[PDB]
RNA sequence: AAGCCAGAGGAAACUCUGGUGGAGGUCCGUAGCGGUCCUGACGUGCAAAUCGGUCGUCCGACCUGGGUAUAGGGGCGAAAG
RNA sequence: AGAUCUUGGUGGUAGUAGCAAAUAUUCAAACGAGAACUUUGAAGGCCGAAGUGGAGAAGGGUUCCAUGUGAACAGCAGUUGAACAUGGGUCAGUCGGUCCUGAGAGAUGGGCGAGCGCCGUUCCGAAGGGACGGGCGAUGGCCUCCGUUGCCCUCGGCCGAUCGAAAGGGAGUCGGGUUCAGAUCCCCGAAUCCGGAGUGGCGGAGAUGGGCGCCGCGAGGCGUCCAGUGCGGUAACGCGACCGAUCCCGGAGAAGCCGGCGGGAGCCCCGGGGAGAGUUCUCUUUUCUUUGUGAAGGGCAGGGCGCCCUGGAAUGGGUUCGCCCCGAGAGAGGGGCCCGUGCCUUGGAAAGCGUCGCGGUUCCGGCGGCGUCCGGUGAGCUCUCGCUGGCCCUUGAAAAUCCGGGGGAGAGGGUGUAAAUCUCGCGCCGGGCCGUACCCAUAUCCGCAGCAGGUCUCCAAGGUGAACAGCCUCUGGCAUGUUGGAACAAUGUAGGUAAGGGAAGUCGGCAAGCCGGAUCCGUAACUUCGGGAUAAGGAUUGGCUCUAAGGGCUGGGUCGGUCGCGGCCGGCGCCUAGCAGCCGACUUAGAACUGGUGCGGACCAGGGGAAUCCGACUGUUUAAUUAAAACAAAGCAUCGCGAAGGCCCG
């Protein structure tokens, strides 16, 4: 909602910040074995814990 | 805002320490003198024009005499 | 709300400090606002006065009788009801009263009571006539009314 | 416009700007961004220019 | 003109609740909504406020009375008996 | 015609969400959120039902910034009791003290015979 | 519906007539709440109970948000397990 | 090789079912490789203010905004996207939270418990840690004297921590401008609340007079003495302040639902004056749009008063739609107060808006001209204020917080350009923390989804009409609901019509059909006398031209006997069966004429009657097969119980 507590806003802020693609240079590292961010979240596909 | 009735009150209001500026507005029917104090905007309404000119030259120095026209 | 008897708001003077004490007596029928009510042993027989049963005659009837000598009113509190002082014995300091149920009880002569019948008259004479009126009656008391067999 | 610590209030922001920029400020408006950072709109005193202050800070 | 032959005030209940119950509640409602002559100021403005509470609009006197009538016959006989026992008790 | 919206986040027609229509200098109608209607004091007698005169009817916390004269009447019990019941109390006090004097004299003269 | 006004008839008791008044778990009927029938539609559906028309009630035992209390042999039930 | 075996993969079905709920799209152009679907323009429609419009709460959490991409997703497509990528965006003393308490939750004391713990919330507590008041002192220090501090005396029951509402209580912010996305928050301008000022910031009030001796022509000066915690009104009460503690009293906060009136505003309507548009085949001095003044002060209307004074009323009178009111003081006259959201004024025109131009700062709060006017309506609609009633075996919160009064403990100065004190005017300083973007739903929430479901509110135009009905339209919005094209087989779903007959169909009039609005008549049995009842039954209804009836405002003088072609008194006269003029809503009734007898022409919109059974009625019930005769109900009857008690939890 528009009304929210500080802890809720901070939680949503962190969930925004960690929902991004991987950097392109990660795939250049030695022994990567990482292809994409498999923890990507969409606001309409799945809903947050709170 | 406050409306000043007679000339004397406007005179000693314009000489207050907190008076920042005085504005002279020339309307078709009157001339409004607007001193900007700390709390209020004191307006004196002068119907004629010769008294308005006398007041224009009788304003205290060191105060902004900004003309609105 | 929830009772049929009106309540009386009576203001007394605090005898030990400068203050006004407000009580919530049960209104004996006939009392009105601006009336003086006198409480104590030397009070006279008038509607609304409170005095011990040991000081009352043998046929007087009372409004808010004490079950024990010292608590507040406990008997004949519901609207229209009253108890009757029947007999005394100055020895053993006992007094016999007739309760609204018709039972006879022996109580101390120091029990206080209001003279008169409690206001609220014959409230049970009027038929309720409606499930809704019963609903509003019991909504202000407790959750008991719609009773399934 | 500054990005400030989330724990700092308006008085602390005002005093910090005044000390480490040697300027005088009129008022401070504060919001916490959707990313969790706190953002302060610090308005300078009328005798101070925000433009040349921004120049000597180096954010032109 | 006369609008009802016999129901009078309980014509608001329509055909419901039974004739005898309506007749039984008719006099109770008449006494409930009637205005009694105040015994303090003499004006006929003493009307019921809630059950057992009767208030006069003129002198603003509130009197504890019966549920539907200003005073019940029980209370009147009680007042007379208490007066007699008071005058017997003292001499 | 122009239709109006609430200017605050309270969207329900509660007692604290009462408005009135105002025409701004920009020639548009807006809500202005009104204040509750205040009440003049009731008399301390508790008998007569009217509210006192000469006292400005405002919300209770507005009385803090009002001058003294606006909240009372230049009379004993002014701004707390009505004039009529004050006259009644004066007469009642005087007459009851007179009655006390009368009964004191009456008992002082009745004890003359042993 | 009570209450009230006027006119008329009566010895009275009172009655008749025309207005006024606006009561009621009152009626018709929206929104709302519900869910009778078509045993209609659908029945790998729009829907793990919906849709169309037709319907019941619509000043009250009315409808409803939020906050609270009652927890499993317990709760709560105008009562159908 | 099996176990309707476990996990994974793959077929036929099968290019099949299907992409059919809510009327609808078409033309041109642009970008583009590519257009039924994007964008612009034109046209035709729809939502039709109880919206497909404009904004919120809960919930979502970045979906908001701009740019770029065309992998996947958006069940066709896409140049588009709530998709992907990259950046950006939420600014507060006065909008909320925060504070208060509600239903309730919950520690401590105590009790219980093997124990984690749980019972209890005033009950089995030494439960007040505060105080302007006085003294004793430390002089800490601008040691004048006021501020510190410790102890003692006196006073001190919130008698109970604490939590509990973004819809309850709760001081005080409005107008204009501005962005790609933010504003009651930014900028501009006007205010306002709370708190603080110790060295006291300035004024004003307190508060500055009388008596006597003298001087002095008087006026006025000197000495001395005595006052002075304001003043007015018969009153209601008023004036700018107006000393005062512990304590006490009271008020506000602070109160249901419904009815009927009246005041004010906003919208709607009508008549003009402008400005800009539309039509002009003919007519139309025409049709459409638009035509401001916030908060806070001051003044004045208007509304209300169960406020005051005079006076004393029956031949009772006043008065409302209704009521109601009066020797406990009517009518009448004169006042007082409250509200004042209305009008005028400061704000204020400098702004805003509409138009006509002129310069450019690639993108100007640019500059200029003119205007922003006069009226009338009303059972109109919506808010709001007020008055007065009705209903209740229903009486419709509490607390923070603020204020008034009673009382007079004390404080203040010796007549001074005076003191204590001040709720008066002005001035000075501060208001910290958190939320603030967007959606709020036939696509941003829940239902596995862009799901015909579900989800709490605010605003609400014109016509018809009883109407927030239905139907059409304006502002605003959209593209037909997850695809199109071509044909018009059967079968279906939804909607109609059908000669003659009229339930013969069927378990059964199921379904459909008939009736239907309004006016005028006219209404039975039966009845608990209220009803039945829109019983039943019949007639009328359009258009046009009239005619009657139903109202509101003003003014009615007999005149120079004279001078403020005008005014004071007066010889100077009979509307007294009331006239003259002006203005104004709708509504009803009647008449003529008239159309191919059609007229509640669409929409809206009861089929009726005679019975039997059951349940009195209204209500409720198996969410998802049973709405009933079932449950409830009022009414009736019985039982237990006087508190060491009845019933029940534990
Ligand atoms: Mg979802
Ligand atoms: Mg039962
Ligand atoms: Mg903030
Ligand atoms: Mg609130
Ligand atoms: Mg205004
Ligand atoms: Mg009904
Ligand atoms: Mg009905
Ligand atoms: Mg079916
Ligand atoms: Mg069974
Ligand atoms: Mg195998
Ligand atoms: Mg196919
Ligand atoms: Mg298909
Ligand atoms: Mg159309
Ligand atoms: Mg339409
Ligand atoms: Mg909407
Ligand atoms: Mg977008
Ligand atoms: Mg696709
Ligand atoms: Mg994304
Ligand atoms: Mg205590
Ligand atoms: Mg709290
Ligand atoms: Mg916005
Ligand atoms: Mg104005
Ligand atoms: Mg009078
Ligand atoms: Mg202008
Ligand atoms: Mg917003
Ligand atoms: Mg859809
Ligand atoms: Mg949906
Ligand atoms: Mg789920
Ligand atoms: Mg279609
Ligand atoms: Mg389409
Ligand atoms: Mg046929
Ligand atoms: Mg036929
Ligand atoms: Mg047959
Ligand atoms: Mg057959
Ligand atoms: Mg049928
Ligand atoms: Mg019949
Ligand atoms: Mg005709
Ligand atoms: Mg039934
Ligand atoms: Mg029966
Ligand atoms: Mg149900
Ligand atoms: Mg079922
Ligand atoms: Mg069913
Ligand atoms: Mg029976
Ligand atoms: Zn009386
Ligand atoms: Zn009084």
């Amino acid at each position: 909602s528009s009304h929210k507590t500080f802890r809720i806003k901070r939680f949503l802020a962190k969930k925004q910040k960690q929902n991004r693609p991987i950097p392109q240079w990660i795939r250049m590292k030695t022994g990567n074995k990482i292809r994409y961010n498999s923890k990507r979240r969409h606001w309409r596909r799945t809903k947050l814990g709170l | 805002p406050r409306k000043i009735e007679e000339i004397k009150d406007f005179l000693l209001t314009a000489r207050r320490k907190d008076a920042k500026s005085v504005k002279i507005k020339k309307n078709k029917d009157n001339v409004k003198f607007k001193v900007r104090c700390s709390r209020y905007l004191y307006t004196l309404v002068i119907t004629d024009k010769e008294k308005a000119e006398k007041l224009k030259q009788s304003l205290p120095p060191g105060l902004a005499v900004k003309e609105l026209k | 709300p929830g009772r049929g008897a009106p309540l009386a708001k009576v203001v007394f003077r605090d005898p030990y400090r400068f203050k006004k004490r407000t009580e919530l007596f049960i209104a004996a029928e006939g009392i009105h606002t601006g009336q003086f009510v006198y409480c104590g042993k030397k009070a006279q027989l008038n509607i609304g006065n409170v005095l011990p049963v040991g000081t009352m005659p043998e046929g007087t009837i009372v409004c808010c009788l004490e079950e024990k000598p010292g608590d507040r009113g406990k008997l004949a509190r519901a609207s229209g009801n009253y108890a009757t002082v029947i007999s005394h014995n100055p020895e053993t300091k006992k007094t016999r009263v007739k309760l609204p149920s018709g039972s006879k009880k022996v109580i101390s002569s120091a029990n206080r009571a209001v003279v008169g019948v409690v206001a609220g008259g014959g409230r049970i004479d009027k038929p309720i006539l409606k499930a809704g009126r019963a609903y509003h009656k019991y909504k202000a008391k407790r959750n008991c009314w719609p009773r399934v067999r | 416009v500054f990005i400030v610590d989330v724990k700092a209030n308006k008085h602390q922001i005002k005093q910090a700007v005044k000390k480490l920029y040697d300027i005088d400020v009129a008022k401070v408006n504060t919001l916490i961004r959707p990313d969790g950072e706190k953002k302060a709109y610090v308005r300078l005193a009328p005798d101070y220019d925000a433009l040349d202050v921004a120049n000597k800070i180096g954010i032109i | 003109a006369k609008r009802t032959k016999k129901v009078g005030i309980v014509g608001k209940y329509g055909t419901r609740y039974g004739a005898s119950l309506r007749k039984m509640v008719k006099k109770i409602e008449i006494s409930q909504h009637a205005k009694y002559t105040c015994s303090f100021c003499g004006k006929t403005k003493m009307k019921r406020r809630a059950v057992g509470i009767w208030h006069c609009g003129s002198c603003m006197k509130t009197v504890a009375g019966g549920a539907w009538t200003y005073n019940t016959t029980s209370a009147v006989t009680v007042k007379s008996a208490i007066r007699r026992l008071k005058e017997l008790k003292d001499q | 015609v122009q239709r109006l919206t609430y200017r605050r986040r309270l969207s329900y027609n509660t007692a604290s969400n009462k408005t009135r229509l105002s025409r701004t200098p920009g020639n548009r109608i807006v809500y202005l959120y009104t204040k509750k209607v205040g009440k003049a004091p009731k008399s301390a007698c508790g008998v007569c039902p009217g509210r006192l005169r000469g006292v400005r009817a405002v919300r209770p916390k507005v009385l803090m910034r009002l001058s003294k004269t606006k909240k009372h009447v230049s009379r004993a019990y002014g701004g707390s009791m009505c004039a009529k019941c004050v006259r009644d109390r004066i007469k009642r006090a005087f007459l009851i003290e007179e009655q006390k004097i009368v009964v004191k004299v009456l008992k002082a003269q009745a004890q003359s015979q042993k």
